[PDB]
């Protein structure tokens, strides 16, 4: 099994050498921490994780084992799979469903809203898209065009329209057209922009979404921890979508975000196309981060 | 960082700050090593000299008339072109835009809106028109009008998508076909929140079309934009501007000393 270059060296140099010193163990764990950071795992999360691995390995008698390379690798892999969610898990839909797509500017929210519309349409739900971004130029048209492409109607929020007015128009369109999955696409915003984070929280209070999905770009670096924490503390996140996984970013931001929120990573974005949505597989990301 | 105290503890803190800024393992190690080997005990200004020096491998003058703007999806290319129109029209330049993203939903309409807001004309085609043929025609239009600058927007593309990188190459040749001197600027746009992938992005775009500069966006966020360090160390590509917001004025020429001060802050 091929690992990243760094882990192949750290693990490989231990193989066939019988029992290893405490210094070789400490050397190995340091390299694991550095590999995780190379993969854009937040430095504090990385430190925390390797402490968890150290303790687990020591309970598996790693310093008495004649195959500590095997013990360490197995501990790391299984711990990473687990911390990422363990197994694939999708949202559980109700009779009526209203979800928000939230996150930083450019992360993939508008495209993800449309991907979800297609995915659930194909499963016999009846989605409605809501273009709630009134600040980005041509945001409303952008979602309208994507809705047309996937054959799902798009309600476009008006300049200045109050949350209560939005709620009334949305519930009425959903009534007139028997729409059971409402997908609200929100504008990108900084997690430290208190006015816009306040706006978002007030749209959530009025609309009462069942799910609030943080859309996180796979290439996101060290700030993923702070961003996830803030969207969770200020608004309330119920799950995550990891986008742009058709690139080669390792995706370590997913571990940062899941660590601080405890929320499921539901879906993986895997192309720029409406069909580019898959269930998220924690084992798959574990391997990607570790360079399988 | 305890700028004064125990060397070994000042360097431990500096390492943490750099790593947290997305500087990355390789560049962080090299910086720390170079500083250790220097013998210097004024660690504050040794580190600062080093960082400010490497980030220089004041109004920004483009070297020609066509600027080609490139980068992965969502980094801020379209918005940055709007800010570049505002920056240069303030300097009394005659600026035109080419809405060369003929691929993504409303990718051309988006830049068109900005054009209307800024009174800058925008060359557009219907969705699906060949972006290279449109860039050719946009350059011809700029020459014919005697305009000073043309900013060519491009569709977002992941640097891993080999054929889309070939498309970008055709766009560049199409510009050069209409005007042999051009494009004299090819600027990569990088999102400040990006981690280590930013270095791969920069490498692959440079390989494809040869960058003459980088613009780092979203530096108004909490991210430090630290991956610029290995990008500039490795590629010797100068940083031209920073984006600090979503309005047309939210662009600043890059200031290495203030950047470095912010990075360690
Ligand atoms: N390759 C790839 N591209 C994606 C994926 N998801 C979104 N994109 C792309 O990334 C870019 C940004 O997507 P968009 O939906 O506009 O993002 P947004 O978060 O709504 N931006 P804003 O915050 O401005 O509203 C678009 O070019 C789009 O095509 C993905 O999974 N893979
Ligand atoms: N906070 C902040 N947001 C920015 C900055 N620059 C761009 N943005 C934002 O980031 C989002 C994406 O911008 P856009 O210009 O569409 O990016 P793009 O690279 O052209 N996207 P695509 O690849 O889809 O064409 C927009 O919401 C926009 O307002 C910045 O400096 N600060
Ligand atoms: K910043
Ligand atoms: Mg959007
Ligand atoms: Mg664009």
């Amino acid at each position: 099994q091929q690992l990243s270059a760094r882990l192949q060296e750290a693990i490989g140099r231990l193989r066939g050498r019988g029992r290893i010193t405490e210094e070789d163990l400490k050397a190995t764990l340091r390299e694991i921490r550095r590999a995780l950071m190379d993969a854009d795992v937040n430095l504090e999360v990385a430190r925390d994780f390797v402490e968890r691995v150290r303790e687990e390995a020591l309970g598996k008698q790693v310093l008495e084992s004649l195959t500590p390379a095997e013990v360490i690798l197995a501990t790391v892999y299984e711990a990473l799979k687990e911390a990422l969610g363990g197994e694939a898990r999708l949202p559980v839909l109700k009779d009526r469903n209203l979800w928000f797509l939230v996150g930083l500017q450019g992360s993939g929210k508008t495209t993800t809203a449309a991907k979800l519309a297609l995915y659930y349409k194909g499963k016999g739900r009846r989605p409605l898209l809501v273009a709630a971004d009134t600040q980005r130029p041509a945001a409303r048209e952008q979602l309208r065009l994507l809705g047309e492409k996937v054959g799902v109607p798009v309600l476009e929020v008006m300049d200045g329209e109050s949350p209560e007015s939005i709620r009334r128009r949305v519930e009425e369109k959903a009534r007139l057209e028997a729409r059971d999955l409402i997908l609200v696409d929100t504008a990108g915003r900084l997690q430290i922009d208190e006015p816009l984070m306040g706006e978002l929280a007030r749209l959530k209070e009025v609309l009462g979404p069942d799910e609030v999905l943080l859309v996180l770009d796979a290439m996101t670096g060290q700030e993923a921890l702070s961003v996830a924490r803030a969207f969770d503390e200020k608004v309330g996140v119920t799950g995550l979508v990891l986008t742009k996984l058709d690139g080669d970013a390792r995706g370590g931001a997913a571990l940062s975000a899941r660590h601080v929120t405890g929320k499921p990573i539901y879906f993986a974005g895997v192309s720029e196309k409406p069909e580019g949505l898959e269930p998220f597989y924690p084992e798959r990301l574990a391997g990607r981060i570790l360079g399988m | 960082i305890p700028w004064g105290g125990n060397l070994e503890e000042v360097l431990e803190e500096l390492e943490m700050a750099l790593l947290a800024a997305d500087v990355g393992l390789s560049a962080t190690e090299e910086i720390l090593q170079e500083v250790r080997a220097s013998g210097r005990k004024d660690l504050k200004e040794a580190v600062k000299e080093k960082l400010v020096g490497m980030l220089e491998p004041k109004p920004v003058e483009p070297k020609g008339r066509v600027v080609l703007v490139v980068g992965v999806n969502g980094v801020g290319k379209t918005t940055t072109i709007a800010k570049l129109g505002r920056y240069y029209q303030n300097l009394g330049k005659k600026v035109m835009f080419c809405a060369g993203d003929t691929f993504r939903a409303a990718g051309g309409t988006q830049l068109s809106e900005w054009g209307k807001r800024l009174s800058i004309p925008v060359i557009q085609g219907p969705e699906g028109t060949d972006p290279a043929a449109l860039a050719y025609d946009a350059v011809q239009a700029m020459k014919a009008r005697g305009y000073d600058l043309l900013f060519v927007d491009t569709a977002g593309r992941l640097h891993t998508k080999h054929n889309l990188m070939e498309e970008l190459k055709k766009v560049k040749r199409a510009i050069a076909k209409a005007d042999p001197e051009e494009p004299k600027e090819v600027w990569l746009v990088l999102d400040a929140v990006t981690g280590q992938n930013g270095l791969e992005q920069a490498k692959k775009f440079h390989e494809a079309v040869g960058l003459t500069g980088v613009i780092v966006t979203k530096l108004d966020g909490t991210a430090k934009g630290g991956v610029l360090i290995p990008i500039v160390r490795t590629l010797k590509v100068p940083i031209k501007f920073v984006g600090v917001g979503e309005g047309p004025d939210d662009l600043q020429p890059f200031d290495p000393e203030a950047f470095v001060e912010a990075l360690l802050e």
